[PDB]
C-alpha cells in the first residue's frame, strides 16, 4: 500500500555533494507531485523543495537554489535529491511528502497534501572517523547524597558517531537510571551523562557498573562507580 | 512573495481539557491551510486539510476555523496519548512557510529537585581536562536556573545542560550540567559550586566540593 | 453540466413548479431551503424562479450558503446575504469523473476582489499577485487564473464530483407567475356540500341544469348578486346551486 | 441553553411539548444549540 522508505544519508564534510532516494510504493506515482522539507534538529520544520509529475517545475527556496536539485523517476517509483556546494550548516533530518494539490504542478486536484511517511537524516561534521568515547564513573557523594537515596552515574565524552549506548549493570537496573542527551561541543563532538539514584545505604553494597557500547565503532567498556575515596 | 505564521508557542494543560492555537497568516489573504502533529523520535502526521474537515483514523477531538488571515486549531477533551508538537503549513504560493510548533506539557505537583555535584575522576584530570557534573534529580517545574561557581565567582560561558523528556510515571524531568575547565585552570581554584534555583525551593540550593580534599 | 467558473443559468418562467417530485425524491444528498422551509413551497406564488446550475468538489458544498467564505464563495459564485431559495446537491462519480482524471472542469483560483452576489467572470487574464507588471506571459508572480479538478473513480468521498442546482425565488413587481399545482378532487351532487370553482368558494347543493351560457362565461348569477349556477372546468358542463334547506 | 425546537404541533396556547424523534429523512433535529 502507500508507504515510502528512505536512504542516503549519513556523515560528510562540508564543501562535498550527496544525494538522496526517496522511494515510492502502492499509489501510481508518476501522477502525484512530490515534496521536500527538513528541519535542524530542535528548529521547526522548513519546505525545502518540490517537483511536478515530472514536468521540470521546481520553484526552489531562498539559498537553495543553486545548490539544490530535484530528480524524480516515475519508471522505478524513487526520487533523488542532490545537494552540492555544502554549508556545514544544513545538517539536518529529512522527509519527502506527496501533494495532489498545487496549482502551476500536477494536474487535477487529487486528495490531500503532505501524507509524510518519510524519514532519513545526514551529518556534516568534521569529526570525519569515529572518535572513540572517553567514559568516567561519577562517584556517589554525600553532595548528592540526600536522605534515603543517593546518586550516581557515568560520562561518556568526546564521540562524533552519534548513536551511542550506557546500560547499568548489563540492563539489570530500570530505576532511577536517566541518560541525559548528548550535548554537541565546540569541539564537535558529542558528549553525555547518565545518572541513577540508589538507596543510600547502598553506596557501595551492590553491583553499579555502566556498559558503554560505541556501535559506529566496536567499543564495549564496563566502568564500576563507587563512593568516593 | 514572503509570508509567515505565528503561534502561541509551548503551552501546557491537564487531562480532559480544552486547547486552542492560533496561527495568524501574513498578508495577502490566504485560503485554509493545515493542523500536523509530531510525536518526537517520529513522522509528522496530518490531522486536517485546509480550514477544517479531518482525515480517518483521527478520533474526533480536533477542530480547525479558517476566514481569511487567522486561523485557530481547537482540541476538546484531552487525552493522555496526545502530547507532542504541532506545526501548520499554509500554502498558495512558491515558498510554502510553516508555523512554529507548540510544546505540550501536563500538569503536576511542584516538585523540587534533588541536587547532586560530581567532581571530575582522576582519570580525566591525567588527559588534561576536568567535567564538573551537577545534577538536578526528578522536578515538574523545568524553568530551573543552574549557576555555576567557582570559588565565588559565577561562571558565564563554559557550560551546558540537557533536560529529559517529561518522565511517563512521575511526569518529572531531570536536568544534567556540565561545567567544562582545562586540567591547568581547574587547578587554580578550590571550591567549586553549583546553585540550583527552582520554584519548589523557598531558597536556592547550593551543592559544593573543594578541590583536592577526599 | 456547467463548470464551477461559469455556472449556467436558466430562467424558469409561468409553469405549474411542483417542488414535491423534488423534495421527496431521496436522491438528493442535500436539500436546504433558506427563505421558505421546503413544504410550503407548493403553495406558494413568485414572479421568477432562477435555476444555476454547476459541478463542483463533494466538500465545498458547505460554502454554497448565504455568508460563506473560500476558493468558491469567494470567486466563482456567490448567494447574497438574504437568499431566498433553496440549494440541492447530489453526488455524480459515475458520470463525471474519468479513469485518467477528468480534466475538463476548471474553477477560479485567484481574483482581484470577491464577487458581488450573483456576479459571474469567464475572463481569462494572467492574474498578477506581486507589483511587476506581468505583460501576458506566465512566471513568478504571474500566473494563470484557472485550476482544474481532475476528477478520478478510485478518490475518496469528498474529493468525487457533485452536481448542485441553486434555485433563486425572486419577487420584482408583476402581476404574477409560476405556482404550485392547486389540488383537486372527484365531484359529486345532490348533497349539501361544500364547493370550490376555481376560487369560487360556496356551500349547498348542485343540481345539473337547463341554463345555456356563452363560451366565455363562467358562472351565472341572479338579482340581488347571488352566484346560482357555475360552470366546471372539466366537464364544461353547467350546474345550478341550490342553499341547502334551514328553516 | 439547547432551546429552539421544530415540530408538528404549532402548540395551541400555554402548552408544552417534550420528546425526540426525528426529522431526519441529510438529517434534522428538533433542536438547536
Ligand atoms: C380534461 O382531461 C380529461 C382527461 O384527463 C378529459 O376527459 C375526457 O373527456 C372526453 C370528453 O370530451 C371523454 O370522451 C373522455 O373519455 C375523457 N377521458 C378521460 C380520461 O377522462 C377532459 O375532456 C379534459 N377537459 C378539458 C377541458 O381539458
Amino acid at each position: 500500500q502507500v508507504q515510502l522508505v528512505e536512504s542516503g544519508g549519513g556523515v560528510v564534510q562540508p564543501g562535498r555533494s550527496l544525494r538522496l532516494s526517496c522511494a515510492a510504493s502502492g499509489f501510481t506515482f508518476s501522477s502525484y507531485a512530490m515534496h521536500w522539507v527538513r528541519q535542524a534538529p530542535g528548529k521547526g520544520l522548513e519546505w525545502v523543495a518540490v517537483i511536478s509529475y515530472d514536468g521540470s517545475n521546481k520553484y526552489y527556496a531562498d539559498s537553495v537554489k543553486g545548490r539544490f536539485t530535484i530528480s524524480r523517476d516515475n519508471s522505478k517509483n524513487t526520487l533523488y535529491l542532490q545537494m552540492n556546494s555544502l554549508r556545514a550548516e544544513d545538517t539536518a533530518v529529512y522527509y519527502c511528502a506527496r501533494d495532489g494539490q498545487a496549482i502551476t504542478m500536477v494536474q487535477g486536484v487529487i486528495g490531500p497534501p503532505f501524507d509524510y511517511w518519510g524519514q532519513g537524516t545526514l551529518v556534516t561534521v568534521s569529526s570525519a572517523s569515529t572518535k572513540g568515547p572517553s567514559v568516567f564513573p561519577l562517584a556517589p557523594s554525600s553532595k548528592s547524597t540526600s536522605g534515603g537515596t543517593a546518586a550516581l552515574g557515568c560520562l561518556v565524552k568526546d564521540y562524533f558517531p552519534e548513536p551511542v549506548t550506557v546500560s547499568w549493570n548489563s540492563g539489570a537496573l530500570t530505576s532511577g537510571v536517566h541518560t541525559f542527551p548528548a550535548v554537541l561541543q565546540s569541539s564537535g563532538l558529542y558528549s553525555l551523562s547518565s545518572v541513577v539514584t540508589v538507596p543510600s545505604s547502598s553506596l557501595g553494597t551492590q553491583t553499579y557498573i555502566c556498559n558503554v557500547n560505541h556501535k559506529p565503532s566496536n567499543t564495549k567498556v564496563d566502568k564500576k562507580v563507587e563512593p568516593k575515596s | 512573495d514572503i509570508q509567515m505564521t505565528q503561534s502561541p508557542s509551548s503551552l501546557s494543560a491537564s487531562v480532559g481539557d480544552r486547547v486552542t492555537i492560533t496561527c495568524q497568516a501574513s498578508q495577502d489573504i490566504s485560503n485554509y491551510l493545515n493542523w500536523y502533529q509530531q510525536k518526537p523520535g517520529k513522522a509528522p502526521k496530518l490531522l486536517i486539510y485546509d480550514a477544517s474537515n479531518l482525515e480517518t483514523g483521527v478520533p474526533s477531538r480536533f477542530s480547525g476555523s479558517g476566514s481569511g488571515t487567522d486561523f485557530t486549531f481547537t482540541i476538546s477533551s484531552l487525552q493522555p496519548e496526545d502530547i507532542a508538537t504541532y506545526y501548520c503549513q499554509q500554502y498558495d504560493n512558491l515558498p510554502y512557510t510553516f508555523g512554529q510548533g507548540t510544546k505540550l506539557e501536563i500538569k503536576r505537583t511542584v516538585a523540587a529537585p534533588s541536587v547532586f555535584i560530581f567532581p571530575p575522576s582522576d582519570e580525566q584530570l591525567k588527559s588534561g581536562t576536568a567535567s564538573v557534573v551537577c545534577l538536578l534529580n526528578n522536578f515538574y517545574p523545568r524553568e530551573a536556573k543552574v549557576q555555576w561557581k567557582v570559588d565565588n565567582a559565577l561562571q558565564s560561558g563554559n557550560s551546558q545542560e540537557s533536560v529529559t523528556e517529561q518522565d511517563s510515571k512521575d511526569s518529572t524531568y531531570s536536568l544534567s550540567s556540565t561545567l567544562t575547565l582545562s586540567k591547568a585552570d581547574y587547578e587554580k581554584h578550590k571550591v567549586y559550586a553549583c546553585e540550583v534555583t527552582h520554584q519548589g525551593l523557598s531558597s536556592p540550593v547550593t551543592k559544593s566540593f573543594n578541590r583536592g580534599e577526599c | 453540466f456547467a463548470s464551477v467558473y461559469a455556472w449556467n443559468r436558466k430562467r424558469i418562467s409561468n409553469c405549474v413548479a411542483d417542488y414535491s417530485v423534488l423534495y421527496n425524491s431521496a436522491s438528493f444528498s442535500t436539500f436546504k431551503c433558506y427563505g421558505v422551509s421546503p413544504t410550503k413551497l407548493n403553495d406558494l406564488c413568485f414572479t421568477n424562479v432562477y435555476a444555476d446550475s454547476f459541478v463542483i468538489r463533494g466538500d465545498e458544498v458547505r460554502q454554497i450558503a448565504p455568508g460563506q467564505t473560500g476558493k468558491i464563495a469567494d470567486y466563482n459564485y456567490k448567494l447574497p446575504d438574504d437568499f431566498t431559495g433553496c440549494v440541492i446537491a447530489w453526488n455524480s462519480n459515475n458520470l463525471d469523473s474519468k479513469v485518467g482524471g477528468n480534466y475538463n472542469y476548471l474553477y477560479r483560483l485567484f481574483r482581484k476582489s470577491n464577487l458581488k452576489p450573483f456576479e459571474r467572470d469567464i475572463s481569462t487574464e494572467i492574474y498578477q499577485a506581486g507589483s511587476t507588471p506581468c505583460n501576458g506571459v506566465e512566471g513568478f508572480n504571474c500566473y494563470f487564473p484557472l485550476q482544474s479538478y481532475g476528477f478520478q473513480p478510485t478518490n475518496g468521498v469528498g474529493y468525487q464530483p457533485y452536481r448542485v442546482v441553486v434555485l433563486s425565488f425572486e419577487l420584482l413587481h408583476a402581476p404574477a407567475t409560476v405556482c404550485g399545482p392547486k389540488k383537486s378532487t372527484n365531484l359529486v351532487k345532490n348533497k349539501c356540500v361544500n364547493f370550490n370553482f376555481n376560487g369560487l368558494t360556496g356551500t349547498g347543493v348542485l343540481t345539473e341544469s337547463n341554463k345555456k351560457f356563452l363560451p366565455f362565461q363562467q358562472f351565472g348569477r341572479d338579482i340581488a348578486d347571488t352566484t346560482d349556477a357555475v360552470r366546471d372546468p372539466q366537464t364544461l358542463e353547467i350546474l345550478d346551486i341550490t342553499p341547502c334547506s334551514f328553516g
